[PDB]
RNA sequence: AUGAUGUCAUACUUAUCCUGUCCCUUUU
């Protein structure tokens, strides 16, 4: 079978979630994606801060 | 900060009498508690020898009462004019005087109010 | 400085000595006009500090962030600035206690400590900048952001006083341009129509506005305690190094409450400038607020004579239209008031310099008469104690049957609009930056728009370049290069298309960039090199060079492009292929970057497509993706990143971005590149990128850059991690292999030693 | 007429409210026309 | 819920209503009470005092007979442009005796054009009170 | 659970000394009783709020003392007795002077030290 | 979806000494039925009051909207009242009769 | 001890996230090559179909089997289910670990040894 | 002037409130007693949000020595 | 003329001390 019309959370693998998986998660994939985006922003921020006098 | 203790006030008066008046950096290097602007503000507020810290009379109260209505704000402008010149005794006297004394259709209406 | 402070001292002792106020009867009429106007718009009073507010802590964090970002930037101090930074940090550590302190001060202390002042010299016109004591500044700053927050939530200041959060300059320019274009049959005059554009500063709203009327206006605006606080901390004391003049003659300039102060002064003065009825009509019905200039119906556009009238903080711009019989009546009233015997109305009119041969204001009889007339009427209708305007200072151009050109000079550089149906002049369009404007209903090219750079800002840019070129020998070469890059990145962005199309401005920057290069050269050597080879000047920073942002043509030394490497045989010289014509260095934006006109066009397109894609995604019940948000994320209006960022929850509750920035310019000394935006609220528009890429490609890349450097000499392996009176020496050695040669210094003979 | 009906001030008709011009110098260098023009033109 | 299960949930396309509509109940040709349907998100009326907030004087009506909830559904306006229009949704929840509106029974899972001033019935068999 | 209805002795159990449960008229308590039924009923009825433009006192209390280091907005519930400025007329003065606690909780480190000793010897 | 520390009891302050329980019941009566309300009649506690509702979420909506809400010239101090503290003034007893009743009537 | 297993798994995941561990050593190299995850601590009123419907959000389960006990409904509280790929089991162990489902919370972890009937702890 | 304007604003507000109370009562009476059968019948993606820091101005001061252009690296 | 309690600064001593954590609470 196919999935429902819900919004599945991404975890670097598009899985075939079915049998009414209406928002069943602990909050680990979204927190990891937000931490990865924050690290990718903070690396550019630290590079811009260290490239102040250079 | 700026507690303005008596031992600091005597040292500030001695520094104002010894060093000078228009040298605020020279007076701030012998107190180790306030900056030069705070020392100049203290010398212009409480350590000034021309400040009348007492003798609140009825003539000054009538002068301040006949001045707070002409200018509601700008109490610093009326500081030297009233004679207190402390910039805080005027507001305190105003607060004491306020606390002690406390303890088109519209026109058509008024037009017919006189005609009736 | 000592003289002008003595002058203010004399004027203040005068205005208190004589009590010579602002004509009490006219004052009472002004207060009544204000009370009636505010009631007609039905604005609520501004509530005093809600002690447990949802607004409170968020506003305090925003204001403290602005105060920190200004007062500390990088690695400077004082002792006063140290105590300021320390109280700032304590506030960011124990925020509710600080909000308690601020509330207690604003409701209690109706006095002030002695403020500081010393002027700074943008050498054309000196603009003095006042400094305050620390905790008083913090409390006033939270009060100021509170005042603007409640002001925007109440919509009290109208859409007349337009200096606020659309953008900074270019949007107001294009807006007033297209608004002057899309008026109802206004560029035509076959039945003897006439139009007039005025521009005049009120010229005294820094030293006229009286404290008591300010207190009453603030009483009609906000509560009694905040009114007393604003008035009292408008009254402190000014002390430069020795003298000490008292205060309370008029408003202090740089204190943080100046935003709401001068804006309400503009809202008051603009009503008596225009008229209450016509100002209500051109403003809005209080139910339906109105747009950037756009009046509701055709009827209110038709009825009054004065069509549209906006202002930034000091300018006023009012395209006062006049029907013909009214024009004859106005000219009659003008000549009967001020008879002119020998046609001396044309004895001195100001004009422009925009190729003044075919597009200056073509001085003819009724036209020059109408100009002096409209100024006579607007002068006589001005509240003469407070707000005047000088016919020497203004610049009043007239578009009629005769002068087919029209020249209105907004906050940007001056603007010339000349419709096709009047069969206009040359306007040769030296660049492709001709200001086009489509007629809003017909979707038709009603008019063209030329826009040349303005002389005052041009001489200001020249002044700062001379400041840098006179600041030599006390700084490293890196700081000189950084400052030239800073000033060019400013003055090719905010006067953008005008810098492309004003040929004298194009020529001035070219010689000045060569001049700064000359200053770097005469620093490097002492004997004024025959040809300082262009690489170690114009090459990029991180690869160990000076990174001039060069907005001027300079062909490379065509023989200075050889790569050389000993691989498995011996020397394999690897020269560039530049026999096409000649390798240019790289073009200061212009063609490289996009124009502000196309930026405005695509901004409207991108924001409309993002909202339509949001509608389609709400239909298909999906979250929007990084792909569709990357299909944009350009700029459109403001920025798409300004929807994406952390401010989307955080910094929504502040308005008054640009107005706060201009007051910050008057507030701190560093005359920044700061009118043109403010990155957080507006975003990142000044978009370099591709520029460094193209310069690396032109300079032949690192292969050639290292070849002209001494990078082969360390014999480290390849292009990798290379980068990390001192720094001048490091530049000297890292380009010594190109800065030390007879060709680069003609008369060489030395063998040093060893 | 019937165009200027929103003006608060009726008719000023006074540029300097003493005369068309002062047309007189003074003895104090500070209280003079040249110092006033230098303080109103070069400073803003 | 507080003491029972909660059925008849709304979809994700629900929104707050902004149209001029008020519940005018006339049991004896006199509108004594008035309840705002656009101010609240959920509204449960039944014969229980523990589940519902306010009781109702209808003994011939069940606890779960009808559920009138407003939601912006996919429809077309009079001009032909598509958009969000706040309209009430009418669907039977599976009552034991059914329901009738304007002396006509309506089936569930059918988007009927619901408008104001409709003669409905808030009971399973019959009712002596109508809402407008 | 914690929402279980309560009794007047249980009501007298929670709140401290010195409060009255005296009501107003006999036509508002019946409003409070219909309020439940009218929480459903009157919420479904006509209602709204508006404001008019008109020109305009503001009492308030921080900690009333010589200095009295600051009170968090919640801690008021505990320290409210200190806020009122009524002074100088037994045990009530010992609880009143015992607010030196507040000086221990919030304040400058010296205030915490000196306060701590002062309460030790008392 | 609630913080645990909040309770059905709210401590309310910045009250006038003249204030009427009519205004009290009216205003506070928005959010839900009043369990009851106390008011300090004693020299120190005059100006303070405690409000108790049949439900907590009542009080939650209350402190939500009533936060810094105004009466006369005053902005009332609205806080969630604590627990325990001074209690034992009363005792635990009188459980025997009621428990005997529930053990009698329903027989359970 | 009975509910400390999910807390220990969450503490191990937090230590792996805070220690700067990459995707190669993120507690998956020891439980690899096996999609059979061990679930324990479920409620006594949950069926196999409801657990298969709730665990299908991260992919379709291949072979699920509840711990049969007390010949009446085969209910013991433990469950064993094999997903499609190892990434679905990693996502279930990283997201559905320690979550609450119908009152009492459950535990999600990987065993990666074999299929055993009595391997969990009641 | 303030004492003569506050009373005028209060009188105008009272007249507007009287007109509103005379309009809304007539509107409710017209809407209640109807002549015809009155009583006879976005989920946005989380990867796009918080992709970068902020809360600053971007142009910190005006000192031309921080290399504000070229926010990215080189290679 | 000491002494008394008292709110409040100011110096002095202790070779006083600045990376401390759950390496242990794992409670239904």
């Amino acid at each position: 079978p196919r999935y429902s019309g819900p919004a599945p959370p991404p975890n670097r693998f598009w899985p075939g979630y079915r049998w009414d998986g209406v928002d069943r998660s602990n909050g680990f994939e979204q927190k990891r994606f937000a931490r990865l985006a924050s690290k990718k922003a903070v690396e550019e921020l630290a590079y811009k801060w260290s490239v102040e006098d250079m | 900060g700026g507690v303005w203790r008596n031992t600091e006030d005597e040292i500030l008066k001695a520094a104002v009498m010894k060093y000078g008046k228009n040298q605020w950096s020279r007076i701030a290097s012998l107190l180790h508690r306030k900056s030069a602007k705070q020392c100049k503000a203290r010398w212009y507020e409480w350590l000034d020898p021309s400040i009348k810290k007492t003798e609140w009379s009825r003539e000054e109260e009538e002068k301040l009462l006949h001045l707070a209505k002409l200018m509601p704000t700008q109490w610093r402008t009326i500081a030297p004019i009233i004679g207190r010149t402390a910039a805080q005794c005027l507001e305190h006297y105003e607060f004491l005087l306020d606390k002690a004394a406390q303890r088109d259709e519209l026109e058509m209406l008024s037009e017919a109010r006189a005609r009736l | 400085t000592r003289l002008y402070l003595k002058a203010e001292q004399e004027r203040q002792h005068n205005y208190l000595k004589d009590g010579p106020y602002i004509t009490a009867e006219e004052a009472v009429a002004v207060y009544t006009t204000t009370v009636h106007w505010l009631e007609s718009r039905r604005f609520s009073p501004i509530p005093f500090p809600p002690l447990s507010y949802k607004h409170d802590t968020k506003l305090l964090i925003l204001a403290l962030e602005r105060l920190k970002e200004a007062y500390s930037v990088k690695s400077r101090l004082n002792q006063s600035q140290r105590e300021e930074l320390g109280l700032i940090e304590q506030a960011y550590d124990n925020p509710h206690e600080a909000l308690s302190r601020i509330k207690r001060h604003l409701l209690t202390q109706r006095a002030f400590k002695e403020v500081g002042i010393e002027f700074m010299d943008l050498y054309s016109h000196l603009v003095p900048v006042y400094d305050v004591e620390p905790l008083e500044k913090i409390t006033d700053a939270y009060l100021d952001q509170y005042l603007w927050y409640e002001a925007d939530k109440r919509r009290l200041f109208p859409p007349w006083i337009k200096p606020a959060d659309t953008e900074p300059p270019p949007l107001l320019v294009y807006k007033w341009c297209q608004g002057i274009n899309n008026l109802q049959d206004v560029w035509e005059t076959s039945e003897g129509e006439c139009n007039v554009m005025l521009e005049s500063r009120f010229e005294k709203m820094y030293e006229k506005i009286d404290l008591t009327l300010l207190n009453r206006l603030l009483r009609l605006i906000v509560d009694h305690n905040i009114a007393d606080y604003m008035t009292a901390k408008n009254n402190v004391v000014i002390n430069y190094k020795d003298m000490n003049h008292t205060n309370s003659y008029g408003i202090i300039r740089g204190l943080q409450f100046a935003s709401f102060i001068v804006q309400y002064y503009g809202l008051v003065m603009d009503l008596l400038v225009l008229g209450l009825h016509r100002a209500s009509e051109m403003a809005g019905p209080p139910q339906m607020p109105n747009d950037f200039l756009s009046f509701q119906d055709i009827a209110t556009e038709a009825a009054h004579p004065i069509r549209l009238f906006c202002r930034y903080i000091d300018r006023i711009h009012i395209f006062f239209r006049f029907t013909a019989d009214e024009a004859r009546d106005l000219i009659q009233r003008y000549l009967t008031e001020h008879p002119d015997p020998n046609n001396e109305n044309i004895v001195g009119y100001n004009n422009k310099k925009c190729w003044p041969r075919d597009a200056r204001m073509r001085l003819m009889k009724h036209d020059v008469n109408l100009g002096r007339a409209v100024f006579w009427d607007i002068k006589n209708r001005l509240p003469r104690s407070v707000t005047t305007v000088q016919w020497e200072n203004s610049f009043v151009s007239v578009y009629s049957k005769d002068n087919p050109n029209l020249l209105f000079n907004m906050c940007g550089f001056e603007c010339r609009i000349l419709p096709k149906c009047r069969t206009s002049y040359e306007e040769f369009t030296h660049k492709d930056g001709v200001w086009n404007l489509q007629n809003e209903v017909t979707k038709e090219r009603t008019a063209q728009c030329f826009l040349r750079v303005d002389d005052e800002s041009m001489q200001r840019f020249h002044n700062r370049v001379r400041q840098i070129l006179m600041a030599s020998g006390s700084t490293t070469f890196t700081k000189i290069v950084n400052k030239w890059n800073t000033a060019l990145i400013g003055l090719m962005t905010y006067f953008r298309e005008a810098v492309v199309n004003t040929q004298e401005l194009l020529d001035l920057l070219v010689k000045c960039e060569n001049k700064i290069q000359t200053r770097i050269k005469i620093g490097l050597n002492s004997k004024m090199p025959s040809r300082f080879p262009p690489v170690v000047f114009y090459t990029p920073k991180e690869l160990g060079g000076l990174g001039m942002l060069s907005m001027g043509h300079v062909l490379i030394p065509q023989s200075d492009l050889r790569w050389s490497k000993q691989t498995d045989v011996g020397i394999t010289h690897f020269r560039s292929g530049m026999s096409h014509e000649e390798d240019q260095l790289i073009p200061n934006l212009y063609r490289y970057i996009q124009p502000w006109e196309s930026e405005f066009i695509d901004s409207q397109r991108v924001w409309a497509e993002y909202a339509l894609k949001r509608q389609e995604a709400i239909a298909q019940n999906r979250r929007l993706t990084l792909e569709d948000l990357e299909d944009s994320w350009d700029r459109g209006i403001p920025r798409i990143n300004t929807l994406f960022q952390k401010d989307r929850h955080t910094l929504a509750y502040d308005k008054g971005w640009r107005v706060r920035t201009d007051f910050k310019q008057y507030q701190v000394l560093k005359q920044n590149p700061f009118w043109w935006t403010h990155q957080r609220h507006d975003g990142k528009l000044w978009n370099l990128n591709n520029y460094r890429t193209d310069m690396i490609q032109a300079l032949g890349g690192v292969e050639g850059i290292l070849e002209h450097t001494l990078f082969k000499g360390t014999y480290f392996p390849t292009w990798e991690g290379l980068f990390w009176q001192i720094p001048n020496r490091r530049f000297t050695l890292w380009w010594s292999p190109t800065i030390n040669r007879a060709n680069v210094y003609v008369g060489f003979q030395v063998q040093l030693d060893l | 007429r019937r165009w200027d009906d929103d003006v608060v001030f009726k008719n000023c008709a006074k540029g300097v409210d003493d005369q068309k011009k002062d047309k007189r110098f003074v003895n104090d260098t500070l209280r003079s026309e040249f110092h006033k023009k230098f303080m109103e033109k070069y400073i803003k | 819920f507080r003491g029972v299960v909660i059925k008849y949930s709304e979809p994700p396309e629900a929104r707050i209503p902004k149209k001029r509509w008020r519940l005018y109940p006339f049991k004896n040709d006199e509108v004594l009470p008035v309840m705002y349907i656009h101010r609240q998100s959920a509204y449960l009326l039944g014969r229980h005092r523990r589940i519902a907030d306010i009781p109702i004087d209808h003994p011939s009506c069940s606890k779960q007979h009808a559920v009138f909830q407003y939601r912006l559904v996919e429809y077309t306006r009079a001009d032909g442009t598509v958009g969000r229009r706040v309209k009430p949704y009418i669907i039977d929840l599976g009552s034991g005796n059914g329901t009738f509106l304007n002396n006509k029974r309506i089936e569930p899972q059918r988007y009927y054009e619901l408008k104001e001033k409709d003669v409905l019935k808030f009971g399973f068999s019959s009712r002596e009170y109508v809402l407008l | 659970e914690r929402n279980r209805p309560l009794s007047d002795e249980e009501l007298d159990a929670m709140f401290p000394e010195g409060y009255k449960v005296l009501p107003p008229p006999a036509g508002y308590v019946p409003i409070r009783t219909p309020a439940r039924k009218l929480t459903a009923t009157p919420t479904p009825l006509g209602g709204m709020t508006g404001f008019h433009m008109q020109t305009e006192m503001k009492s308030v209390n921080d900690q009333p003392s010589g200095n009295l280091p600051f009170l968090k907005p919640d801690d008021i519930q505990y320290f409210d007795k200190l806020l009122v400025d009524v002074d100088e007329s037994e045990e009530q003065k010992e609880r009143k002077i015992m607010k030196l606690l507040l000086k221990i909780k919030n304040g400058t480190p010296p205030m915490r030290k000196a306060a701590l000793r002062q309460i030790t010897d008392k | 979806r609630l913080p645990p520390e909040v309770n059905r009891i709210l401590y309310i302050r910045n009250l006038p000494y003249k204030i009427t329980a009519e205004e009290m019941y009216d205003i506070f009566g928005k959010y839900g039925p009043i369990r009851q309300i106390r008011v300090g009649n004693t020299p120190e506690t005059r100006g303070t009051a405690y409000v108790v509702y049949e439900d907590i979420f009542d009080a939650k909506n209350a402190c939500d909207h009533l936060s810094g809400f105004n009466v006369c010239n005053r902005y009332l101090v609205v806080l969630y009242y604590n627990a325990n503290r001074a209690f034992q003034k009363m005792d635990t007893k009188k459980k025997e009769e009621q428990l005997k009743l529930l053990k009698e009537k329903y027989g359970i | 001890n009975p509910l400390t297993k999910v807390k220990l798994i969450n503490e191990l995941n937090e230590r792996e996230v805070q220690l700067g561990v990459a995707d190669k050593v993120s507690w998956h190299s020891e439980y690899k090559d096996s999609a059979w995850i061990f679930l324990g601590g479920l409620p006594y009123e949950l069926t196999e179909g409801d657990i298969i419907c709730v665990f299908s959000q991260y992919g379709e389960i291949v072979n699920i089997n509840l711990v049969r006990d007390k010949k009446t409904g085969k209910s013991k509280g433990f469950c064993f289910l094999c997903y499609e790929d190892q990434r679905s089991t990693i996502l279930a162990v990283d997201n559905f670990n320690g979550i609450k489902i119908k009152g009492r919370t459950i535990r999600v972890d990987h065993v990666s040894n074999y299929r055993a009937p009595k391997d969990s702890e009641e | 002037a303030d004492r003569k304007a506050r009373e005028a604003v209060e009188m105008r507000a009272q007249v507007e409130r009287k007109m509103a109370q005379k309009e809304k009562e007539k509107h409710e009476e017209k809407l209640r007693e109807m002549a015809q059968k009155a009583r006879e019948r976005v989920q946005y993606d989380q990867r796009l949000f918080n992709q970068s820091k902020g809360m600053d101005s971007g142009f910190a001061g005006g000192e031309d020595e921080i290399y504000n252009v070229y926010d990215q690296a080189w290679r």
